[PDB]
RNA sequence: UUGGUAUUAAUUGCAUAGGAGAUAUACCUGUUCCCAUGUCGAACACAGAAGUCAAGUCCUAUUGCGCUGGAAGUACUUGGGGGUUGCCCCCUGGGAGAUAAAGACGAUGCCAAGU
RNA sequence: GCGGUCGCCUCCUAAAGAGUAACGGAGGCGCUCAAAGGUUGGCUCAGAUUGGUUGGAAAUCAAUCGUAGAGUGUAAAGGUAAAAGCCAGCUUGACUGCGAGAGCUACAACUCGAGCAGGUAGGAAACUAGGACUUAGUGAUCCGGUGGUACCGCAUGGAAG
RNA sequence: AUUGGAGGUAGAGCACUGUUUGGGUGAGGGGUCCGUCUAGGAUUACCAAUCUCAGAUAAACUCCGAAUGCUAAUACACAU
């Protein structure tokens, strides 16, 4: 979705992922977090198709944040090409996770509204996040 | 020169009303003027701003040298260049030398509603000023009169007061 | 294509005693384009920047001008 | 562009190997140095 | 200075007569002639002879300019 | 439009500039070159043990007229001869050659020091 | 009270506040002399030191800032060992960064003089 | 197979000495400069803000702030203020003959170089000077030129070569 | 094994170069009307010109900075 509209390396590494989070592992500018357990590559795309779901339930509120920003030019390759002979294209934008890492701020938000499109996220994320307090 | 006494003498009481008194040998005191051409205006020969560089060494401060643009301008092609707009970077005595014209010639001779300047706040204790033409100092000026291309007065004080600074020009000659 | 089989030869770059050694008269010290170390008694810099000796001694480090250094001190 | 030599008033009719604005410049280079009698210098030329 | 200052404060044979206040030297204009008229090179009255107050912002204050004003635009008794 | 940036910190600039050109202080101390706005001082320097200095200068040890004389410091010259170090080390620092510098500088070279 | 010189290197510099000018330094006076200037006594230089602590200076005080400064614990990790392994855990030895309790408005010599 | 690439310099990949894998990333260079080189002597930038006739976002100016947030002839890297940055004078050391000592490593190569001599060139002297801030800017032998050449010169001299 | 150096890797935080989340901060650029001597004062609106505060973010970021290893000397052990 949102992209970084200016990149001075337009291919990257894959990167690593090892261990546990690196900063922003508490929540910051909410309420409510949801604490990732676990480590993967995730999407935007994927983040705010949460997002428009989590302004389904969580209708009128203001500061209820997601955390990261895409940072990663993640690029695949393509059907029957051979081994190398270069490397592909830039299909758009992930972020990496770390196990511990604070996606979420959520704020002017309910107890009984805090787990709800947070739930629909946890079925809209491929990581292990749960509900975390200040 | 005669403004060193009367400047000394007429700020005396002035050194007590305005901000030191004691300082009786170091007190606010001007430091110079620039007088410049600036006009950009040299991409279509330079030479009419070598005729400008006759205007400077006609008002005759001192050598009229030149500047050069740090880049040159995309939007003016200048190739940096030094013939710019001319320059003096006139000071002292020299300056004593020449503030008569300021106080009883040159804007006397203009007449254009006494020149009011106010607005050049400088920050600390100096005063900015222009001129769009000079009919000024006789005899030197007329014959190639026919567009005055231009000239900048900037007056500073040592001072970073800058109405003491208004009361250190128009204490004589000026008001604003 | 990759405009990418275009290549760097690298070549040795760092230290060769670095410790109070007894390094020769006229012996390289440290290999310099672009001055990490910099320069003292008995040593001189290159026509290839680097650090090289003039006097036997010991070479060890100091932390003159709040830079890092090589001179070498004799015996 | 740029090639030339350099030569002396004897010199074996040449000494030194430059090239130095053969296209730029373009009016003549003047170097004294040494010759095969070196311990004096000469005025020296160009090819 | 300059050594043999090739730049002007050329002298011509002029005056700088009468509250411009400044004779002849080395110099060319204005405020930097000399101080003094007493022996002539020629002699002081050929440019003015009111001074800085011959600037109409203040000649006698130079309120010979009033009256304008009020009579701008209407006091009358026609119509 | 503040003041002249200060002669001292300046001559100590230029003098940190030139003193790279000029060191091997000790077996040949230095002496110095100064300048008051009066009178110039009188030192010759070693690795820290810096052993002679006298003012030559305005400050209560003097010559009369020591702006442009001989004894611009000549005494200490030859006091330096009293030492044992002779063909030595002299400065330039932030300094003209030219002016007050060449006559403690050129009369130190007629008082048999080198430069 | 200085001034000069090194060394330590921003615990040392800044900022604020006060003092000191008479030892001195400094500010300065003029351009004459040498030297002056892309101009100019600006700068530099020469000559004098009128006036002067206004500024620089130097001293003193202040943690306002920068500077320095750990920890305990901890990331990481040798070697070894185990388990589901794009992995994780454990033993032992190492051990950060961040923090961070705190220091800090310098300190040490080297010369002429109100010392 | 097509395409591309085949040389040399720079950074990552390089794993905290080096070493470096792929049709891996990123760039290039296949030069200029008798002055951008040497030397001496001076100077500090870019940029921010104010204020000033032509006026612009910058022409110019002045002031204030300003550790380089510029520049460094030429990409990138490192380095860079006692400046390698910037400007003036001298200036032709971008000398000759070398070269201890080294480094780098199949070899060939390549990177330097203390110091000395012969005189030099600046610089008062000291001091510096065997190209450029260092690094691309370049290729093996032959063969034929160019000049010098105490060398040989085919019995003998010369000449040819 | 001890001492000596060197290396910036992992890690971290952001000290610079990059990207970026909020909050504050603001010309201005487009919404009344007075209004084209007459420009405008504007209304709010997107960024709010920077900067400020937290929040991050990286192979081609590093103010830092390992543990490991490499090298020098020494020690002890060996035999190369």
């Amino acid at each position: 979705m949102l992209v970084p509209k200016r990149v001075k390396h337009r291919r990257e590494f894959r990167g690593k992922m090892r261990g546990y989070a690196k900063g922003g592992d508490t929540v910051s500018f909410g309420e409510y977090g949801l604490q990732a357990t676990t480590s993967h590559w995730i999407t935007n795309r994927q983040i705010e198709a949460a997002r428009i779901a989590m302004t389904r339930y969580m209708k009128r509120n203001g500061q209820v944040w997601i955390k990261i920003f895409p940072h990663k030019s993640y690029t695949a390759k393509a059907i029957g090409v051979r081994m190398g002979s270069g490397k592909g294209a830039p299909e758009g934008w992930v972020a990496p996770v770390k196990r511990g890492v604070v996606m979420f701020e959520l704020g002017g938000v309910d107890e009984a509204t805090a787990r709800e499109a947070l739930r629909l996220a946890s079925h809209k994320l491929p990581v292990k996040t749960k509900f975390v307090k200040r | 020169n005669r403004l060193k006494e009367k400047y000394t003498n007429e700020v005396v009481p002035a050194l007590t009303e305005q901000f030191n008194y004691t300082s009786i040998m170091a007190v606010p005191k001007v430091d110079k003027i620039v007088i410049n051409m600036g006009v950009g205006d040299a991409v279509n020969n330079s030479k009419n701003l070598d005729k400008a560089v006759a205007e400077l060494a006609l008002i005759s401060g001192q050598k009229p040298l030149i500047t050069k643009a740090k880049k040159s301008v995309a939007a003016f092609r200048l190739r940096e260049g030094m013939p710019i707009g001319a320059k003096v970077t006139l000071r002292g005595e020299r300056m004593f030398e020449f503030l008569d014209k300021l106080v009883t010639v040159s804007l006397p001779r203009v007449r254009d509603f006494h020149g009011v300047s106010n607005k050049a706040f400088d920050g600390r204790g100096n005063y900015t000023l222009g001129v769009k033409e000079q009919l000024i100092f006789p005899e030197i000026n007329y014959d190639d009169v026919d567009k005055v291309r231009g000239m900048d007065i900037v007056i500073v004080t040592t001072a970073n007061t800058d109405e003491e600074s208004r009361e250190l020009l128009a204490k004589l000659g000026m008001p604003f | 294509s990759t405009s990418n089989g275009r290549d760097s030869q690298a070549k040795r770059l760092g230290a060769k005693a670095s410790d109070g050694e007894l390094v020769s008269g006229g012996s390289i010290l440290f290999r310099q384009r672009g001055t990490h170390i910099h320069p003292g008694t008995n040593v001189g810099r290159g026509g290839d920047d680097t650090l090289f000796a003039k006097i036997e001694g010991t070479v060890k480090f100091e932390m003159k001008r709040g830079k890092k250094h090589v001179s070498v001190y004799p015996v | 562009l740029r090639k030339a030599g350099l030569a002396c008033t004897v010199c074996g009719s040449r000494n030194y190997t430059l090239n130095l604005s053969s296209v730029a410049k373009e009016k003549r280079v003047e170097v004294k140095k040494f010759c095969r009698t070196c311990g004096k210098h000469t005025l020296h030329k160009e090819t | 200075m300059k050594q043999n200052i090739h730049p002007n404060y050329q002298p011509v044979v002029f005056m700088d007569t009468t509250t411009g206040y400044k004779f002849l030297t080395g110099s060319t204009k204005g405020s930097k002639e000399t101080v003094e008229w007493e022996d002539g090179n020629t002699y002081p009255l050929i440019r003015v002879e009111i001074s800085s107050d011959s600037h109409p912002f203040y000649t006698g204050r130079q309120k010979f300019q009033a009256a304008d004003g009020r009579i701008a635009r209407f006091e009358k008794k026609y119509g | 439009m503040i003041s002249k940036p200060d002669k001292n910190k300046l001559r100590q600039k230029r003098h940190t500039r030139v003193r790279g050109k000029i060191s091997g202080t000790t077996e040949t101390p230095r002496l110095n070159v100064f300048r008051s706005n009066t009178n110039i001082y009188a030192q010759v320097i070693d690795d820290v043990t810096g052993t002679t200095l006298a003012s030559a200068s305005s400050l209560k040890l003097t010559g009369t007229k020591t702006e442009q004389a001989a004894e611009v410091g000549k005494l200490v010259a030859e006091a330096a001869k009293a030492k044992g170090v002779e063909e030595v080390v002299f400065d330039r620092g932030g300094y003209l050659y030219h002016g007050r510098v060449a006559a403690l500088a050129t009369a130190a070279r007629e008082a048999g020091l080198k430069f």
